[PDB]
């Protein structure tokens, strides 16, 4: 503050940009994500808010959003922007296929994503994106697992396992706890078990506020039902 | 105080009658080292003292080639020298190209001005930051031009800008009549400038690192020297 | 906050954007909509801000069609609701020239909410002040309630409420409403929500706006004051 | 339509030696059957020991000289004086020809110079700017006469290679005699630019001017 | 002091010469998916076979305002057209209405044109890229 | 004080007023000057205070009364600079006018068009309003003899006779009463001299001062022309 | 009150007095510029401009306080100097615009007007500011000799006889003085000898100072604008000094 | 505003066409940003009908037409040690000699090869492009372009200008790991077509006899191209393999 | 004589009363706040390496890159704000590659560097007269090393003020001052390439928090021949047990 965080091409005396910094705790107020990848496959984790009793749930949208049929994606922060930044992925990943014949790999879909949300940071008439994001997906004609972040300033990052949002914190420190780089669950239900006890720590009422997405090579893109994540809630809580 | 309420942009005038930020632009000029111009009836001559960030590093170039028949010398803002030189080297192209004609000095002085003027009363830029002294050889014969970036430019036997660039410019004053008449003799007039920028010393010494010369004449196309074209000049 | 609601592209240091905030509080000002989704339709009622008995109440201030399916009720500023309005209906036309085909009701509800979005991100402009509920048909999901709000968020529901009354008349309909309700029993319920959350001391028809969208195909009706007061009469209030 | 083309048909000769280049031209310019000027030189010195050529419509090739010309000052502006290699100034030349792909120039071009190893180089090239290192090559008018003289005279028969400066002089101003005994358009003048390590040398010689 | 517009014809192409369509995988190339064309429409065949009152028509007030002002630069001075050009750069600059296409009145009002009409003004007239945020995005420059 | 946004721009204050507006109204009175115009049977005339203090000005310099076009005459009451701006704008519309329509532009038409051009200025941020009151006068081919005035605010309206300045309370009331005795709109003249004599003295007996020959100007609008008059036409008129 | 608070921070904005105060404070900044003056005789124009002494390093003959924009027009200016070159680089383009259009000399007025014109068109926006200078120019033409003041605002007025910068008020009332004394008119020469004399009252403190004299006449340079030349300058000062 | 005024100031620059930004960078007034350009710019005649006065007055004396790419014959096959290219080297005879031995073959980097065919200038001026395009990509993805990519590239580029009057016929080969050996033939027509075996220029009826396996040897490859192209008359030869392309000659 | 607020430290385009612009240092506190990074040249080749800080064990240690490749005579590293330095990088290959292209020839280091610095200028006046592009100066220094035929091996330092020098040695980032400091020290002609790497691993090793390893540090280098390399972990992890050793 102290007059230095009212525009986005103002640096700090110590060199900060603060509204990038607010932008940031805009993010931190969504729900929370979950992005871990195993030997063979990548799972997203989402939170979801308890639905109204009079709320439908037939039509309401996901958390975890297909880009393409290899790439999938999922966000913290606010839900109405990332309806746009969808949309222009998926436009982005129809039009590279349309103009190299090839389709996108998981790298270049999250720079174009961060490019973005970089470029509505340039300009003290508009407003940047209050979004964090989680690509995930397996290159073309590749089995390597690729899970990647990309924030509103337009940085990304590749991580191994990763959280955004509320109580991401405690997320983090139970992945850094449970996971291990050099030896990581081989198989897709060790990942998906992992994924949900990191969601169980800051989840209140349990398996009907978790949303669990599984990618594999050769575009395999798997939503998995509330009866799957009901029987990994119930054996995690039984080995409890 | 009050002057901090007026000192916002360029299109501001304070209650008084004053335009602070051409003053800001005006005095970043000390910041920079200096640099030293003469002339006589048949050459000109530029002398510009460099300076290093650290031992690890190189000095920075002050003197700049704008034609062959035409140079100058910067002190102050770098962005804004590298600017006037390329748009100077842009005027000379375009007055070669297009009449087969060498760029007047004169005319080179009165673009630099016009383009100067502008972004000291419109909003959204700022004033240029950078004092030039251009040297050149032309029909007239030699010439020496002082520009200040409030939009200036003066013509002169001799001056000098920089810091501490007084005790030169006192020197070049005082011994007017002597360089004014070396005519068809180069080293003279060489060791003459050499003198008037290390009376502009402080705790200091000419070096072959940080010393740079420039010369401009009547068969003399503008030329620099640098390192050990200057050791018989220290 | 006072130093960071000037302006709808400024963050705050919290991460919260004052100007939107301000157009959702601007809706609790608006006159009460409640939408009902019957197992065999659906059911847009709303209570008119009348406060002169010289207004013409024959000649719709709250009920709008956007296509022979799809219907809307407004709570907010109209002349913003009419500009959106008339977007939609060309959104709509523009989908049955390029597809032969009626647009679906979820497409069209996702490119308001979009328009809407993109109105809190350019500083020249200022957030729309109106919500919307959305009553369609579709050959993909059947009938649909939706509402969008001056954000750019949209959410479907079953019963639904927005303006003045929004918690009173929410807790009522979880109170009384069925999966298995019928339209007639929709519209019994929609009309006692009203009248139980009427500031006003009766809830005459020239204060009511009704709408029906059901099957002999699929029709909408637009209620007229006379089938107001019939439907009055019956109901018991 | 109007016509934005003419002809001022003239003839040129470039040869690499083992450390020279010859690039020779007649210096005759004329109009359909009219002699314009007996002395209108086709061969210019573009700095840093390279020597250009242009032959066919005068205009487009004096407009492409120039532009070379420009190019080559603020190369050096740019990249401290650095000397500009014979080859990149071939990739220059069929950038500038081929920039102009639907509206091309009228010309043929020859450049000749030093390569980087002190040998002699010639480039030579098409209109549209595509281009080859050659030994020897004769444009124009009187091609089909000059290039005979110089294969019956020189092997590529006393080698090439072993030739000295005066010799292929000696070879340039009989072929070009020769040639101005048979054809109309070549007469008046003949000028030879010479390129070795030390510079540029200008020869001139008188030809037949009926 | 043009009549009829003059000087309409293109002098140099390139395959990026429409900045806003540039493909991202390929910066040089134009983005035919965004362009939303038909996707089989090359810039060269935009280079014939046109009408030729096209030109004429579409560049007509553009070239009598360029002599409204030469005009007025010749008999009032040089400060008259600055003035009408600085009106009209304010008024067009400062309107900013992404779901109307329809002329301002002040504009009308610079343009002496409150009670005219031409077919420009009765005849004033997809999956990918017309929304909002195109137009947002074309007006800052980002 | 306008106290807020207002004290720069044309925008609402809390009490729904423009105060910019209304301090261009109070900068239409910064030279001290009165202007007069009355109606004849064919003719129009307009009179206005000349005050030179200063003796190394130029008189002949001095004048606040242009000629738009052939008929018409206008007045200007405030600054110089907007007065010379507001006289090339008319002209260049009068001219456009004639140019686009094929007849010579009607005074109340043209006082129309610069109305419009202030209510731009009124409702533009970034435009100001230029601080002059205009008053066109002419004889029309069709109305006869007329004066119309236009002000800051946007607003016009034609008057059988009008004044203007810091002093336009005491003129306006004795045409008021004049008209009163007269029980007529115009003055019942067939020469513009008789009607030049008549505005003249009711100018001073308005200000209650004695005029020469140097301290007023003078217009003169026929069906043919509009006219200024000079020095020795002035002395004429007032010897009587 | 000369400052107008809370609305002096921006230009054209006017006061609740209806006042610019930003146009006021670049004729503040004029006020404090040197002293010029201008005087209209019988058939020309004379200015007359007081310097500072610079140092000798200065090339004599390439420093000239006093600008010509037309073989017929004179004109000095006091304030900002990139001002005041810009506003003479405009006028030369007028000048040279309207001979080209209409194979005559521009008149002093419709040259007047369109500096003015451009002048005024600076007080009509926040994006720029006024010109920080107070020019008086002159010269002859077809209908005699003409001389002119501009303002920050963009104000003109033809004088009889017209002063600038900070000894302005002296210099105003000897230009008074002379006038009074002089009802039927005055000569060139006599204006110049005057011309001094004014210069040199109004300088006097640090006493050291040059003068420049220029002239435009119809008897004298043939309707021409030319500087003073020794023999008639040094006749000046010796005047003024006497 | 003042920019307003500049534009309102003042003939001789507007008579030189310098007035406009394009005519000071081609001529290099303001520096040299023409040759920095990742998109060529190509000038057109500022008239109605740019395509017929191309034609005209490239179809009609002296040495200054356009130089025609050989129409000899070429041939391209994959099998599974890669890519074989062979090239009747024959080269012409006209007014000039030979320094070296003339390429048919662009080399577009160290991984690509394409075929001249139509027009020479355009196929080296764009091969040359082409490989620009690749380099960047490879700097950008950290990895070694696909022959699809670079095709569909070049497709697109000659595409955008069709009918403009360029004529080339090119073959991409290239071998990449996840795609194996690929060839593809792009034409100025704008077609793209993936292939096995193609034979292109006069004599492709009888070079096209290709005794073809997809478990011939390197050698057994060689010798059957060289068989080929002497059946259709020296023989230019390359083999491409996943490290590069290997040059023969023979 | 009254205290009050000072607000000239705001605009990128706003002089101090004594000609400074405050917006330009604090880029360069920004800049500061990078990790760190070293470039050693010597007449065998030139040597960068940068430090990887990671916040999370989870984070890809494989994936920070503040080593890149311009082109096969030219690498960088860089330090501070990173979508800043994408963009960079991005104009300086398709600078080097235009280069190629237009005249068939790799492009000089100090012409790259110059064409960086000139990119950096765009907050302001471009280097050519070009209008504005950016709000803001860049948040991100340079550090730029190349070999070509006119100048042998060259490192030069770039930074948002649109100046760039020419270093025997340099360091940025955090650890800057006490690793340039070192390097004021510890630098000569007559260094080897072994000699330069032990050197910016030790002088790393010396600035980090951390204790060093592959897996936190980074190295590359830059010779005629080979062209520009970065080194994989065993290399580098070898280079480090042999400084160990030596120490």
């Amino acid at each position: 503050m102290s007059g230095y965080d009212r525009a986005l091409s103002i640096f700090s005396p110590d060199g900060h940009i603060f509204q990038v910094e607010y932008a940031l705790e805009a993010v931190k107020r969504g729900t929370c994500a979950v992005g871990v990848k195993g030997k063979n496959c990548v799972v997203l984790g989402c939170e979801r808010r308890s639905t109204l009793k009079l709320q439908d749930t037939r039509i309401t949208p996901s958390k975890v959003s297909k880009i393409d049929s290899h790439v999938v994606l999922s966000f913290s922060g606010l839900n109405a922007d990332s309806r746009i930044l969808i949309e222009k992925a998926r436009v982005e990943a129809q039009s590279h296929r349309l103009t190299l014949e090839d389709p996108v790999t998981v790298e270049y879909l999250t720079r174009y994503v961060a490019g973005v949300q970089q470029r509505y940071t340039q300009s003290g008439g508009v407003r940047p994106f209050g979004v964090s994001t989680l690509i995930a997906g397996f290159d073309p004609r590749d089995d390597e697992p690729k899970l990647y972040q990309t924030e509103p300033s337009g940085i990304y990052s590749s991580w191994s396992a990763q959280t955004i949002g509320r109580n991401s914190k405690t997320v983090r420190e139970f992945l850094e706890k449970n996971y291990d780089r050099k030896e990581p669950p081989a198989t897709v239900e060790e990942c998906v078990k992992l994924t949900v006890r990191s969601l169980l720590e800051v989840v209140q009422t349990g398996a009907k506020n978790i949303e669990i997405t599984v990618v594999k090579p050769d575009s395999d893109i798997v939503a998995l039902s509330s009866e799957e994540i009901n029987q990994y809630v119930t054996q995690i809580e039984q080995e409890k | 105080m009050f002057r901090n309420n007026y000192d916002g942009d360029t299109v501001t005038f304070s209650p008084t009658g004053r335009l602070f930020q051409v003053e800001y632009a005006l005095e970043a000029i000390k910041q920079g080292s200096v640099t030293v111009g003469l002339r006589s009836n048949t050459h000109a001559v530029l002398v510009a003292l460099k300076r290093n960030a650290d031992e690890l590093s190189s000095y920075q170039k002050k003197i700049i080639k704008c034609d062959e028949h035409m140079g100058l010398s910067l002190a102050g803002l770098a962005p804004d020298a590298r600017v006037l030189s390329n748009y100077l080297r842009q005027q000379c192209n375009y007055s070669s190209l297009v009449f087969n004609r060498k760029l007047a000095v004169e005319r080179a002085g009165h673009l630099l001005c016009d383009k100067a003027q502008k972004n000291t009363q419109s909003y959204g830029g700022r004033p240029y930051g950078v004092g030039l002294l251009i040297i050149g050889y032309d029909k007239s014969g030699a010439h020496l031009l002082e520009f200040q970036p409030s939009g200036n430019v003066t013509e002169l036997y001799g001056t000098a800008i920089g810091a501490r660039s007084q005790g030169a410019k006192t020197y070049l004053e005082r011994t007017l009549d002597t360089f004014i008449k070396i005519d068809g003799n180069p080293d003279e007039l060489i060791k003459a400038g050499v003198e008037a920028i290390s009376q502009s010393l402080r705790d200091e010494s000419l070096t072959v690192d940080n010393l740079s010369i420039a010369i401009v004449g009547k068969d003399t196309p503008f030329t620099i020297y640098d390192g050990e074209a200057v050791a018989k000049y220290i | 906050s006072r130093r960071y609601d000037s302006r709808t592209t400024i963050f705050s240091p919290e991460g919260r954007l004052y100007q939107v905030e301000y157009a959702l509080e601007s809706i609790s000002h608006a006159g009460t909509a409640i939408g009902i989704m019957a197992s065999d339709g659906i059911v847009l009622a709303a209570e008119r801000k009348v406060t002169s008995t010289l207004l013409e109440q024959d000649t719709t201030e709250k009920l709008y069609k956007l296509n022979d399916k799809i219907a809307v009720a407004v709570a907010g500023l109209t002349a913003d609701a009419e500009i959106l309005i008339n977007t939609a209906r060309i959104h709509a036309q523009n989908y049955l020239k390029t597809y032969n085909e009626d647009i679906p009701v979820e497409i069209l509800v996702r490119r308001l909410s979009d328009i809407k979005q993109g109105y809190t991100q350019h500083g020249g402009l200022r957030p729309f002040g109106v919500s919307f509920i959305y009553a369609g048909y579709d050959d993909r999901y059947g009938y649909q309630l939706y509402t969008s709000n001056p954000s750019g968020n949209y959410t479907g529901w079953k019963a639904i409420s927005v303006g003045a009354n929004t918690s009173a008349a929410q807790t009522l309909l979880q109170m009384d409403y069925k999966d298995d309700m019928k339209v007639d029993d929709a519209i019994e319920l929609a009309l006692k929500t009203l009248s139980k959350t009427t500031d006003s001391s009766a809830l005459t028809y020239d204060r009511l706006e009704f709408a029906t969208i059901r099957k002999g195909e699929v029709y909408q009706k637009i209620f007229k004051p006379q089938e107001i007061k019939d439907i009055l009469v019956k109901t018991g209030i | 339509q109007f016509n934005p083309y003419g002809d001022n048909g003239g003839t040129i000769l470039g040869i690499a030696g083992e450390d020279f280049a010859v690039l020779a031209g007649d210096t005759r310019n004329i109009t359909d059957y009219s002699i314009n000027s007996r002395y209108e030189p086709k061969v210019f010195d573009c700095g840093d020991n390279i020597v250009m050529s242009a032959n066919g419509f005068a205009a487009d090739g004096d407009a492409l000289v120039k532009r070379f010309k420009n190019s080559v000052k603020w190369y050096h502006f740019d990249h401290n004086d650095k000397k500009l290699s014979i080859n990149s100034a071939a990739r220059n030349i069929q950038h500038l020809l081929y920039g102009k792909r639907f509206f091309p120039y009228y010309v043929h071009t020859i450049i000749a110079g030093l390569d980087e190893d002190g040998k002699g180089a010639v480039y030579s090239f098409d209109p549209v700017g595509s281009y080859e290192r050659e030994q020897c090559r004769a444009g124009g008018a009187a091609a089909s006469l000059i290039m005979p003289f110089l294969d019956n005279q020189v092997n590529f028969k006393k080698p090439l290679k072993y030739l000295s400066v005066e010799e292929v002089i000696k070879l340039v101003r009989d072929s070009f005699t020769s040639a101005t005994e048979r054809h109309i358009q070549v007469g008046d003048g003949l000028e030879i630019l010479i390129v070795t390590k030390d510079g540029v040398r200008k020869e001139f010689y008188e030809l037949k001017r009926d | 002091m043009n009549i009829v517009p003059q000087d309409t014809f293109k002098s140099q192409v390139s395959t990026d010469q429409d900045k806003s369509v540039l493909s991202s995988a390929v910066p040089s190339l134009p983005d035919t998916l965004r362009q939303q064309e038909g996707g089989a429409v090359p810039l060269s065949t935009q280079l014939n076979d046109r009408h030729p009152l096209e030109s004429t028509l579409k560049n007509w007030e553009t070239t009598q305002r360029q002599r409204q002002m030469e005009q007025y630069r010749q008999i009032f001075g040089i400060a008259e057209p600055m003035k009408r050009t600085m009106e009209m750069e304010i008024v067009n600059r400062t309107d900013f209405n992404p779901l109307s296409t329809n002329g301002s009145i002040h504009r009308d009002i610079l343009l002496n044109k409150e009670c005219s009409i031409d077919w420009e003004d009765v005849y004033p007239g997809t999956m990918v890229g017309d929304d909002v945020h195109s137009k947002i995005e074309k007006q800052l420059g980002i | 004080s306008a106290a807020g946004y207002d004290r720069h721009i044309t925008i609402f204050s809390p009490e729904g007023r423009l105060y910019q507006v209304e301090y261009a109204f109070k900068a239409t009175n910064q030279t001290n000057i009165n202007s007069l115009a009355v109606r004849g049977k064919d003719c129009t005339v307009v009179i206005s205070q000349k005050k030179v203090p200063d003796k190394l000005l130029d008189p002949t310099t001095v004048s606040y009364i242009f000629c738009i076009s052939r008929t018409i005459g206008m007045v200007v009451n405030g600054p110089i600079p907007d007065a010379r701006n507001a006289a090339l704008r008319a002209k260049a519309e009068a001219a456009e006018f004639r140019y686009k329509y094929g007849y010579d532009m009607p005074c109340d038409v043209l006082a129309k068009r610069m109305a419009n051009l202030s209510q731009i200025y009124t409702q533009r941020a970034y435009m100001r309003p230029l601080g002059v009151i205009l008053t066109f006068v002419s004889v029309d081919e069709e109305l006869g003899p007329s004066i119309y005035k236009t002000d800051p605010a946007g607003y016009y309206v034609g008057y059988k006779a009008t004044a203007t300045g810091p002093k336009q309370q005491e003129i306006t009331t004795n045409l008021e009463n004049h008209f009163k005795k007269s029980k007529i709109d115009h003055i019942n003249e067939e020469s513009w001299e008789k009607v030049v004599e008549f505005a003249i003295t009711h100018m001073i007996d308005a200000l209650g001062t004695e005029f020469s020959k140097n301290d007023l100007e003078v217009g003169v609008a026929t069906k043919d022309k509009f006219f200024t008059l000079s020095a020795e036409n002035i002395e004429e008129r007032l010897v009587a | 009150t000369s400052i107008g608070t809370g609305y002096d921070l921006s230009n054209s904005v006017f006061s609740p007095d209806g006042r610019n105060f930003q146009v006021e404070y670049a004729v503040k900044a004029v006020e404090n510029g040197t002293t010029s003056i201008g005087i209209k005789c019988n058939d020309g124009v004379v200015f007359a401009v007081e310097k500072l002494i610079t140092s000798k390093l200065l090339v004599p003959q390439k420093n000239v306080k006093i600008q010509v924009v037309d073989r017929h027009i004179g004109c000095v200016y006091s304030g900002l100097i990139p001002d005041g070159r810009h506003l003479v680089n405009r006028g030369r383009e007028e000048a040279a615009s309207f001979k080209k259009l209409y194979k005559t000399p521009i008149p002093i007025p419709a040259f007047a007007d369109r500096l003015g014109q451009y002048v005024q068109a600076h007080t009509l926006y926040n994006s720029v500011r006024p010109f920080g200078v107070s020019t008086i120019f002159g010269g002859v033409d077809k209908n005699g000799a003409h001389l002119y003041m501009l303002e920050p605002s963009g104000s003109y007025w033809g004088y009889k006889g017209a002063a600038t910068g900070k000894g302005r008020q002296s210099a105003k009332a000897e230009l008074e003085k002379l006038v009074d004394h002089h009802p039927e008119g005055l000569s060139a020469r006599e204006a110049v000898k005057q011309a001094a004399k004014i210069i040199y009252l109004a300088h006097e403190k640090e006493k050291d100072f040059e003068l420049e004299i220029s002239w435009c006449s119809l008897s004298e340079t043939n309707g021409l604008h030319k500087f003073v030349k020794g023999d008639l300058l040094q006749e000046a000062i010796d005047f003024a000094q006497k | 505003m003042q920019a307003i005024a500049d534009s309102f100031s003042v003939r001789l620059v507007k008579e030189l066409q310098y007035d406009n930004e394009q005519n000071l960078e081609s001529d290099f007034v303001t520096g040299a940003s023409q040759f920095q350009r990742l998109a060529p710019s190509l000038t057109v005649p500022p008239i109605a009908s740019p395509q017929q006065f191309l034609r005209a007055h490239t179809d009609d004396n002296p040495d200054c037409k356009i130089k025609i790419a050989h129409g000899t014959t070429t041939l391209a096959f994959r099998f599974q040690g890669g890519i074989i290219v062979a090239v009747d080297s024959r080269a012409t005879a006209g007014n000039w000699v030979a320094s070296q031995t003339v390429k048919k073959v662009i080399e577009i980097n160290p991984f690509l090869l394409g075929t001249m065919a139509g027009g020479a200038a355009d196929c080296q001026f764009w091969e040359t492009w082409l490989g620009s395009q690749c380099r960047l990509h490879e700097l950008r993805e950290k990895e070694r372009i696909s022959v699809a990519a670079a095709s569909k590239i070049l497709s697109n580029l000659v595409y955008q200008y069709k009918g403009a009057g360029l004529s080339m016929g090119t073959m991409i080969c290239g071998y990449t790991r996840k795609e194996g050996p690929t060839i593809y033939y792009v034409d100025s027509d704008g077609t793209r077509l993936k292939g096995d075996i193609f034979c292109v220029g006069s004599g492709q009826t009888f070079a096209y006899g290709v005794n073809y396996k997809w478990d011939l040897s390197v050698e057994d490859a060689l010798y059957l191209g060289k068989r080929s192209i002497l059946a259709a008359a020296s023989v230019n030869l390359y083999h491409v393999t996943e490290d590069g392309w290997i040059y023969h000659g023979n | 004589m009254f205290l009050t607020r000072s607000e000239y430290d705001r605009g990128v385009s706003t002089f101090s009363p004594e000609g400074r612009l405050f917006q330009v240092e604090y880029s360069l506190e920004a800049i500061k706040l990078g990790s760190t990074a070293i470039g050693i040249a010597t007449k065998e080749g030139v040597v960068l390496g940068v430090e990887k800080r990671a916040t999370s064990p989870l984070l890809e240690s494989d994936s920070i890159e503040k080593i890149v490749e311009i082109d096969r005579h030219i690498g960088c590293a860089m330090s501070g704000l990173t979508a800043d330095a994408r963009s960079m990088i991005e104009h300086a290959r398709t600078a080097a590659v235009t280069h190629n292209l237009y005249y068939d020839e790799d492009i000089n280091v100090e012409s790259l560097t110059q064409s960086v610095c000139d990119l950096a200028l765009r907050f302001g006046e471009g280097a050519s007269g070009e209008e504005r592009l950016m709000s803001r100066p860049f948040g991100v220094a340079l550090l730029i090393a190349g070999h070509d035929a006119d100048d042998g091996y060259q490192l030069f330092h770039a930074e948002p003020s649109g100046t760039f020098y020419r270093y025997n040695a340099k360091a940025i980032g955090s650890g800057s001052e006490g690793a340039q400091a070192e390097l004021l020290n510890e630098w000569h002609s007559s260094l080897t390439l072994k000699e330069a790497e032990l050197l910016v691993l030790k002088i790393l090793k010396q600035v980090m928090e951390e204790k060093l390893d592959e897996n936190n540090a980074q190295l590359s280098c830059i010779t005629k021949q080979d062209g520009f390399k970065i080194y994989d972990n065993e290399k580098t992890a070898e280079l480090i047990k042999e400084l160990k050793e030596k120490e």
